[PDB]
């Protein structure tokens, strides 16, 4: 008996949430946008090719200054590039090659990385005596570090294959808050621009919204039929896009608490590795396993163009804060800048 | 099972009791934001070389 | 694609940040004969 | 007088080819010497260059593993007058053991080939080098003959030195050929 | 013109390191060549120097036992452009077979490392030497990468040539690792 009440209670609770969403569902984003002029021909060209990494790149991150960026590769290096000159500002050697994520701090003072080592190493880029040495090793997780993003020089969030995310205090090396909830490995997270909340895509085929201050899960978004490897906030912070093994990108609204759109096309069977919005949020840029980055009209739901320059998988994307350029990282060990 | 069911039930209760907005508003809002900042997005508009930093031609 | 060695035999490697450059002067004979002809004939 | 200069009259074939030889799958490249004079104490060695990662985590940039080309029989010591086809038998111990025709182009590797011997006149040792990147390794091909007989002398035709032609050749890795043989002998 | 002078532009790493590589415990030192020109017929050999006493009574002052660094595969014959990490696999036949992290510093030994090849321009053979005494052998360490890619050329960063970093590494002797493996495979 006792187990039935609870199982049945769980099911009815979904319906309310189910119907409540359907109550809000009075129109489709496509129908509303049917008025707008389509985006036109989006054909960009490679303005830079960053050459240096000796093996697959797993993630890269633009700096808030829209010029410098970090990259991480199994060659064992964090390379901090000057996208303008191509000049390598820092080449940081790692203790392990199994790196999965890197993150550039907003202030340009720090940079973080971690992976199958289960540690988030924070690297000081302006050490007392002009060197690049680890300043903290954030230990606590019981699974690979899948992603991480700085809030400020003293705080950073992380996601892990141990089905949790965490809030850390760099100053003390302690884990401030544990965001449990997911029933699968957490592959990606995304920080809201006001950093008051964040979303996280996982291998339970769901994204979750988390209150940074409260340390609680607010909403859970479903729809994807497979793992989520990339998740990304819409520039206004009230909506976000996800990329999945199920060959689709999907837009979700926070306030409406549901999916608005699905971005898919036949001839696209492979997974999505990265997603990113342009400065105004009109373009959705998705990195795919077939070596391409596809550019979508985020409102209209169709392909605006495609970036073909890489010989192996596009594993990471990034649009500058000043909206001027897009970065692509690839398993062919190159990064490229598109305009 | 039991301890995880109660975990779920209690989570769903909290997701149920939240304020929601109609899609039409939510949708037109995104659309609005886009049409508002359309001017600040160089990736819709093939970038004029003067304005582009990554093209080192400039005025030439 | 980048290769390590060219078909003609030359090697695509540069030796950067040689802090102790005096060593090139220590075995001067090797540096001399390793030079381009213009530079031997010049020095000569 | 420096010997590296001799390398100019030592040629390597433009491609390496893979084809079957007396039941063994072999990687072959051809070498030649344009002069009537000799390369004394001639010898051929070959290194496979490709990056790798240890179980423990260590990335090794351009890892050199010696390719066998006669070491245990002294058939790596060449008597090189007319062109020679150097053969690497792709056996259990080969780095091409698990590489099929299918996989080859998707491998990121490079074979460095080194010919070292003494210029006959100056006792000095020369080192001629060349490389075969993954795209220059023709699967299912054979080198075109160059040798013909003339009155009192064997004549070489260097026009044909680099030329190859296609033959019937398995798409399977050397390893998979063994698996067919294991069931064939057990049948 | 004497070749020993070349040794000046041949560097040995400042330390030897011991760490795990694909399940094997290895003693590693790194070697480099500062010039664009080559060391022809390059080869690396290594000798362990420590005194000993026979069962019968004979003391042998500074007994040299060759350390294996590629002899049976010809991987001791180097193609040395960018820096190489020479690896001695510490196996049953190794003189470090019964040496644990604990015992190392209390051993009274010295590894002599010898690089011998021909200066490219003069055919003459050079011999570069160095030594690693027991205190210069870092247990549980890895060499820091030096190679990076640039447009059309691989660039070496000699600032990092001597640099090492620590990794997770057993304190046990290679022999004791085998004993764990014997029970693991038998389990
Ligand atoms: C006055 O001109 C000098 C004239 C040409 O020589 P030049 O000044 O152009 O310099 C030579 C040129 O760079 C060759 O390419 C080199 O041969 P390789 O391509 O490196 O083999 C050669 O080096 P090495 O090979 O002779 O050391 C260089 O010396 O030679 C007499
Ligand atoms: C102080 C002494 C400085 C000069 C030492 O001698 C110097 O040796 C180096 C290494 O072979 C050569 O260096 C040469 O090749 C290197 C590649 O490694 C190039 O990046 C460099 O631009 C070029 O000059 C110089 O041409 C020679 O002049
Ligand atoms: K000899
Ligand atoms: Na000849
Ligand atoms: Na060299």
């Amino acid at each position: 008996s006792e187990l039935d009440q609870l199982r049945q209670e769980a099911e009815q609770l979904k319906n309310q949430i189910r119907d409540a969403r359907k109550a809000c569902a009075d129109a489709t984003l496509s129908q509303i946008t049917n008025n707008i002029d389509p985006v036109g021909r989006i054909q960009m060209r490679t303005r830079r090719t960053l050459r240096g990494h000796l093996a697959k790149i797993y993630a890269m991150h633009w700096g808030t200054d829209s010029r410098l960026l970090v990259s991480a590769s199994q060659d064992g290096k964090l390379i901090i590039w000057d996208s303008y000159t191509t000049n390598k500002v820092h080449a940081i050697p790692l203790r392990s090659s199994w790196v999965m994520t890197c993150a550039y701090a907003p202030s340009g003072n720090y940079v973080a990385c971690g992976g199958l080592d289960n540690i988030c190493s924070i690297y000081n880029l302006k050490t007392r005596e002009g060197n690049v040495r680890v300043s903290r090793e954030l230990a606590g997780h019981t699974g690979y570090l899948s992603c991480c993003r700085f809030l400020d020089d003293n705080q950073i969030v992380t996601s892990s294959g141990d089905t949790t995310c965490a809030l850390w205090d760099i100053e003390t090396g302690q884990q401030t808050t544990t965001f449990t909830g997911h029933t699968g490995d957490v592959m990606s997270l995304s920080l809201a621009p006001d950093t008051r909340l964040f979303v996280s895509g996982a291998c339970d085929a769901s994204a979750k919204l988390w209150d940074v201050r409260e340390g609680m899960c607010r909403q859970t978004f479903t729809g994807h039929e497979s793992d989520i490897n990339a998740i990304c906030f819409f520039p206004n912070g009230n909506a976000f896009a996800t990329g999945s093994d199920d060959a689709t990108c999907r837009l979700f609204d926070l306030r409406a608490d549901q999916e608005l759109m699905t971005y898919s096309h036949d001839n696209i069977i492979c997974g999505i590795t990265s997603v990113s919005f342009s400065k105004s949020g009109r373009l959705l840029l998705a990195g795919y396993d077939d070596f391409n980055c596809n550019v979508w009209d985020a409102l209209k739901a169709d392909r605006a163009g495609v970036l073909a320059g890489h010989d192996n998988r596009v594993s990471c994307l990034g649009v500058t804060d000043d909206g001027m350029a897009v970065a692509t990282g690839s398993w062919d060990s190159f990064l490229k800048i598109w305009n | 099972s039991i301890a995880q069911a109660r975990k779920l039930v209690e989570q769903l209760k909290m997701e149920a009791n939240i304020d929601r907005i109609k899609v039409s508003k939510a949708a037109a809002d995104l659309m609005a934001y886009c049409e508002a900042h359309a001017k600040e997005d160089p990736l819709l508009t093939p970038v004029p070389a003067s304005e582009n930093p990554f093209r080192e031609k400039k005025f030439f | 694609i980048q290769r390590y060695v060219r078909k003609d035999g030359k090697c695509n490697v540069h030796h950067g940040n040689v802090r102790e450059t005096y060593r090139y002067l220590t075995d001067i004979f090797t540096t001399l004969v390793d030079l381009k002809w213009r530079f031997n004939l010049l020095i000569f | 007088s420096q010997p590296k200069k001799r390398a100019e009259t030592l040629v390597f074939s433009t491609h390496a080819v893979i084809s079957m030889r007396d039941g063994k799958l072999c990687l072959m490249f051809r070498v030649g010497d344009l002069r009537n004079s000799h390369i004394v104490e001639a010898s051929i060695r070959a290194k496979l260059i490709k990056s790798k990662q240890t179980s423990e985590g260590e990335f090794i940039p351009l890892n050199q593993t010696d390719i066998n080309v006669g070491y245990y029989t002294g058939d790596d010591r060449l008597f090189l007058v007319s062109p020679l086809i150097i053969s690497h038998e792709i056996n259990q111990q080969s780095p091409f053991w698990e590489i099929s025709k299918a996989q080859l182009p998707k491998e990121e590797l490079e074979i460095v080939v080194i010919l070292e011997g003494m210029v006959e006149a100056t006792g000095m040792t020369c080192q001629a080098r060349s490389s075969y990147i993954t795209s220059e390794i023709l699967w299912g091909y054979r080198f075109t003959p160059v040798l013909t007989l003339e009155d009192g002398f064997y004549e070489v035709d260097y026009n044909s030195f680099h030329e190859t032609y296609e033959t019937s050749t398995p798409s399977l890795s050397a390893k998979e050929l063994a698996e067919l043989a294991n069931r064939a002998e057990s049948n």
